[PDB]
RNA sequence: AGUAGCUGGUUCACAUCGAAGUUUCCCUCAGGAUAGCUGGUGCUUGAAAAAGUAUUGUGCGGUAAAGCUUUAAAUGUGCAACUUGCCAAAGCAAGGUAUUAAGGCACCAAGUGGGCCUUCUUCGGUAAGCGGAGCAGGCGAUGCGGAAUGAACCGCUUAGGGAUAUGUGGCGUCAAAACUUAUGGGCUCACGAACAAUGGAUGACGCUCAAGCCCAAUUAGUGCCCAUUAUUCCUUUGGUAAGGGCGAGAAAGUGUAGCCCUUCCGAUGUAGAUGUGGCGUGGAGGUAAGGACGAAGCUGAUGGCGUGAGCCUCAGAUGGACCAGCCUCUAGUGCAGAUCU
RNA sequence: CCAAAACCAGCCUCUACUGAGCAAGAACGAGGUCAUGGUUUUGGCGGAAAUGGGGUGCCCCCACCCGUCUUGAAACACGGACCAAG
């Protein structure tokens, strides 16, 4: 159970096309939200931490763990109900074919099997 | 071996705060039943009875941190009173009772009743301990702390913040400042002292109500 | 409401010294909220009469005092406060209560409206009960008379809390809220 | 909602961790921060800090500072007694102007070729703080020594030069350039 | 805009009335060992050796005889320091210290309430 | 313009450091000469009897 | 690519701390240097030389008041707890046998060096939202709650949240709360509710046995509401904090997905300093791996993870051939703003 | 998965003196509560359900354009149309 679900957006970057959403600290005397006024945009903060036993810890309730080839199953063989392997996005259909028939027979979990 | 010898301490602890507080509850309802026959020796003796002064205050922080002068500030810090509703037991010397003359606007106080002194003992009382603020919970919590053959009791504790004691100071300073919450049903004014109907400086007695809304 | 203010007498004494062996006691009679403005009150006369002080002194009874009965009297009140507008007015204002205690917290009413005068200002300098006759003033004097008949005209008779309303039908009682 | 006041002043800096990349180091102070913890002794205690200080603060001891230290403590210990290991948690230098020496039982980080070959021709032991752990897991009778850093050139330069109590050194590549007459001089000494 | 050594002493190093004149004897036959603690009072009918101003009414130690001057160590606030200063001073404006003579007479030595059964009784009342 | 706000503050902030202690910087040194001389002759007589004591001490912990 | 003490700009995150507008000096006054303030690094050891506080003892003072230029406050302020000279001489001298709280020291270095307001005290000025100082506190650099509104007033100062309770301020509507409470007192008829000209301001309405004023109150002669505050709980982060431990895990560990658990205290922050098994970019030494069963790139109500910079996955009915990971090295390395190109 | 109830713990709330009063102390009893801990129970839902995210709208509420030099910026002060590459 997350402390925030929202992003952190950029303050303004709804305003502007080009900015990205993507968070950057407010700096000018005169920024309402660095000045933390109340109706404002929030900043990150060691606050926001996520629970740390619950954190990194993906809503099937796994870690992920990246995965590239059949060897890397069994590196998740004895911690299968901890890791779970998300193969990686550019390993080929071919061997991807070869990762699941083999994640399937090691029970280890995957991600997007 | 030792496991058990832990239980040989633990059964002798409680034989003695057993025996202690049986002397402090004695020594709580001797005492005012004979500070209750000289008041009453007075009157039939149509004649007045000079209760003895109070010998201990239990001082509050009653204004928040902003805006305190360097003076104030400094003697707010030496009563330990480093936040808004925190709570000292201080014994009133005329040189502490010139310190609390210098910052009454700051505090609310007054003489505490036994009663208010259990109260913030039991439910509030925290002792330092290797610098970590600990909750009374174990009269073995104590011990430990006051390595003193005289205070082992909480009732010990709450007998020398009360009595004005002999480790007075030994003891309340072994507590970390109380903690007390805001008083329920509110303050009056924290800017007028008591007298003026207001909040801050002595209340004498009445400090056990105002504090007792807050324990 | 009962009386804003307690009666107090509070007793003491400047503490007994080599310059002063066997301290007069002072007693002084007091109308207070609680016992410790009523201590403070009598060593505010203490320093201002006596030139003993708070920090020299000792008060030996903050105790307050019994009221006389409960049947309805008649009380001369006597009252010196001050003002810029006013800096001493002596002023035996009469009451009509069932107490001392009454009579003047009445009086500190009265003054506090008449003079924007606050508690500390107002010093009360005695309270007799009145007989019926000596009350000079001509207000309560209306009251004396054993055969007094009045009308409580055009009240305001508000509900008990429990069954009070927002809305009513005209001319029932029945709730509408 | 907390006076802080005077609070942040009293914080301490201190290391926690070694800032030295060496693998030996960090074997050293795995030993001494368990042997530290584990035992009771305070000798565990100063090897450990000292073995995480820098090595500007762990500076190097004179073998002939030793020798003098060392027999200055050992011959006033009782017959039967032999003298105390002298731990060192820094380098331990070979000294030209004492050629000869007694059998010293030094333990060092690190010695001068010309140290250990010195401590071992008066047959000495050079032994390290892998077996002082050993032989004195506790720092029973070693005695622990520290290398001077007051002489360090470094230090000669700290205050000013023109300031009038001091004789810093001023920083010149050219020591003819900042000279100067006799008349026109800072005061040399000046009371504190 | 004019602060010479003497600034703003028309007060401090007056004489107090009818208490004129310089030092006498008792003055004269006080003695300074090093280390004595004393009062830097300046007495203005003796002007040699006279203490700045700041050092009025110092105390310090002296940490210093001459023939006519006792040298004495007093603290001064400078800024988040108190530097420690050495004024001369001729012995005309050192008063010896009784800063300690409690504290003497402590080594020296260390070598409720009740019924008021008071009667008179007047009443406090206006 | 010469105002000193905030100088105490600024001033108390590492608080007035209190002056050093009577024991450390003691220096003698434009004392009154003559007392210093003599003074020196006492402290070198106490140098050699310091070091001829300690010569004792080794002779007598030969036994 | 003249120079610019000037103007403008100077690109990731997070955590840790965090100012100064004052001193001396300068052809200095829009700038330096200097010291202070601040950071970092330590060092040193642990009621060391602790203290913006009293008490007690001992000095100091000449302002208010007084007085007719003199007595004298309060607030303050200091302090304390054998050998070798002198003497006439061996005796003197000198050196030797209350509360609270971790103390001191060093190094390097930044920013700053326009301050402003207010409190009280003043000085100058006819007066000022005026010039100048002293004191302290603030704003600057800081919200939050409140005063309708307000940089500095009031309360309170600040990790992410919940309960509780408050502070200043309120409780007729707006607006949470007296569903317009009092089984309180007076006063009031026309206004009334801290710091001459666009029509219009107790904030608005409206209120008048008040919804005004003074006073007191709290269910009544038998209270309630609202804080980034307090307390408590959960979580995070920090601690160069305190301990314990060494079906899957149990690592001797600064720091990671932290070796594990326990407890405690802290958390704001401009300039600035520092940290970061912190993010991310082009390249290199390595390692490991991926790719025509589709690399990079790009698109994305693709979700997932991370406080965050960001990473990852999904899907392209995108592409067409390169390339992510990890440790080390490197730099022409991160952009809304320069009247930027 | 959504619910609801229970239990335990926690937690919280709700005589004495005096001359009818207080400056006054507990007790019994009961309630509340999991955004407290541990104990399940019982039902509801189950090509879909369910929790979470995402999107769009609304509702109530909060909320002065940013960067900037400045004591002070929302300023009737300067710079600011958009985006990409730099
Ligand atoms: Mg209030
Ligand atoms: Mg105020
Ligand atoms: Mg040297
Ligand atoms: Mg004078
Ligand atoms: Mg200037
Ligand atoms: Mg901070
Ligand atoms: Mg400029
Ligand atoms: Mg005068
Ligand atoms: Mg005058
Ligand atoms: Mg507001
Ligand atoms: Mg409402
Ligand atoms: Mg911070
Ligand atoms: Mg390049
Ligand atoms: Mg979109
Ligand atoms: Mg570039
Ligand atoms: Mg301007």
């Amino acid at each position: 159970v997350k402390k925030r679900t929202k992003r952190f957006t950029r303050h303004k970057c709804e305003l502007f096309p080009q900015l990205s959403s993507s968070w950057r600290k407010p700096r000018g005397e005169d920024s309402p939200v660095r000045r933390r006024y109340k109706g404002q945009k929030a900043m990150p903060n060691k606050g926001y931490g996520s629970d740390r036993k619950t954190k990194y810890i993906t809503p099937s309730g796994f870690k992920n763990f990246p995965i590239h080839n059949v060897q890397d199953l069994y590196m998740l063989l004895m911690q299968n109900r901890k890791y779970a392997g998300v193969i990686s996005h550019t390993v080929g259909a071919k061997s991807r074919k070869a990762i699941v028939r083999k994640a399937h027979e090691l029970d280890v979990r995957l991600i997007n099997g | 071996k030792a496991i058990a010898a832990n239980k040989a301490a633990r059964v002798a602890l409680k034989k003695a705060a057993y025996a202690r507080g049986l002397r402090y509850s004695r020594e709580y309802r001797s005492a005012e039943k004979k500070l209750v026959h000289l008041r009453r020796q007075a009157k039939s003796c149509g004649n007045y009875y000079l209760e003895a002064k109070p010998k201990v205050a239990v001082v509050t922080r009653i204004r928040g941190i902003a805006k305190v002068a360097p003076k104030q500030r400094k003697i707010l810090q030496l009563l330990r009173l480093r936040q808004i509703f925190n709570t000292v037991f201080v014994r009133l010397n005329k040189p502490m009772e010139n310190m609390l003359r210098a910052v009454e606007p700051y505090i609310a106080y007054g003489y505490p009743s036994l009663r208010t002194v259990r109260m913030m003992v039991y439910k509030r009382g925290h002792l330092k301990i290797n610098g970590q603020r600990v909750k009374i919970v174990n009269n073995q919590m104590i011990e430990s702390k006051y390595n003193n053959e005289n205070i082992v009791c909480a009732e010990d504790i709450v007998n020398q913040i009360y009595t004005g004691g002999k480790h007075f100071r030994e003891v309340t300073n072994g507590l970390w400042p109380f903690k007390l919450s805001p008083p329920a049903g509110g303050m009056r004014q924290k800017r007028r002292h008591f007298v003026e109907g207001g909040d801050y400086g002595n209340r004498d007695a009445l400090i056990n109500r105002f504090l007792a809304r807050m324990i | 409401v009962k009386p804003h203010l307690r009666h107090y007498c509070v007793v003491g004494r400047e503490t007994p010294s080599e310059k002063n062996p066997a301290p007069t006691v002072y007693k002084f009679e007091v109308f207070a909220p609680n016992f410790v403005v009523a201590k403070s009150r009598f060593w505010r006369m203490m320093r201002e009469k006596n030139k003993v002080k708070s920090t020299h002194g000792d008060v030996l009874s903050c105790k307050v005092v019994k009221d006389r009965k409960l049947a309805a009297r008649n009380y001369s009140v006597d009252i010196a406060y001050y003002s810029q507008r006013c800096g001493y007015t002596h002023m035996v204002k009469e009451f009509r209560d069932v107490s001392k205690a009454g009579a003047v917290s009445q009086a500190y009413h009265d003054l506090a409206s008449r003079h924007r005068a606050r508690y500390h200002n107002i010093e009360v300098l005695g309270v007799k009960s009145i007989p019926n006759h000596q009350v000079k003033r001509l207000s309560i004097s209306e009251y004396h008379a054993s055969n007094l008949s009045f009308p409580l005209l055009h009240r305001r008779v508000k509900a008990p809390r429990k069954d009070r309303v927002v809305f009513v039908k005209k001319n029932t009682k029945r709730a509408v809220v | 909602g907390v006076d802080l006041t005077g609070v942040q002043k009293k914080k301490r800096v201190v290391r926690h961790h070694t800032y030295s990349t060496n693998p030996y180091i960090k074997l050293l102070i795995k030993l001494y921060k368990f042997l530290a913890q584990r035992t009771n002794s305070a000798f565990n205690k100063l090897v450990h800090q000292r073995l995480l200080k820098s090595r500007s603060n762990r500076a190097p001891i004179s073998l002939s500072r030793i020798a003098v230290c060392m027999k200055r403590k050992s011959v006033w210990l009782e017959k039967g007694k032999k003298a105390p290991i002298a731990v060192i948690v820094g380098d331990v230098l070979d000294d030209v102007r004492m050629a000869r020496i007694p059998a010293l039982r030094v333990c060092a980080l690190r010695f001068s070729k010309s140290a250990r070959e010195r401590i071992t021709g008066a047959g000495g032991e050079c032994l390290t703080f892998d077996q002082l752990a050993m032989v004195a897991p506790t720092g029973k009778n070693t005695f622990l020594l520290r290398g001077r850093k007051s002489g360090r050139e470094s230090v000669k330069h700290f205050g000013a030069a023109g300031v009038p109590g001091s004789h810093a050194k001023p920083f010149t590549s050219n020591r003819g350039k900042e000279r100067q007459r006799s008349s026109a001089r800072r005061r040399a000494f000046r009371h504190k | 805009h004019s602060h010479g050594y003497k600034c703003g002493t028309r007060h401090l190093f007056a004489k107090k009335f009818r208490k004129h004149g310089v030092p006498s004897v008792s003055t004269i036959l006080t003695n300074f060992k090093v280390g004595d603690y004393v009062d830097v009072v300046a007495d203005s009918a003796v002007r040699a050796g006279m203490p700045h101003k700041y050092y009025h009414g110092r105390t310090g130690i002296v940490w210093n005889v001459t023939p006519r001057g006792v040298g004495v160590i007093v603290n001064k606030p400078v800024r988040n320091r108190t530097v420690r200063k050495r004024i001369c001073v001729r012995f005309e404006h050192v008063r010896k210290s009784r800063c300690q003579e409690a504290f003497k007479q402590k080594q020296k030595d260390f070598l409720n309430g009740g019924i008021v059964r008071a009667k008179r009784v007047e009443v406090l009342a206006r | 313009n010469h105002t000193n706000h905030n100088q105490s503050r600024k001033n108390h902030r590492n608080g007035i450091k209190r002056a050093l202690p009577m024991y450390l910087h003691n220096s003698k040194r434009g004392s009154w000469l003559p007392a210093l001389i003599n003074a020196r002759r006492v402290r070198k007589n106490n140098q050699k009897a310091a070091v001829k004591a300690r010569r004792e001490r080794l002779a007598a912990h030969k036994a």
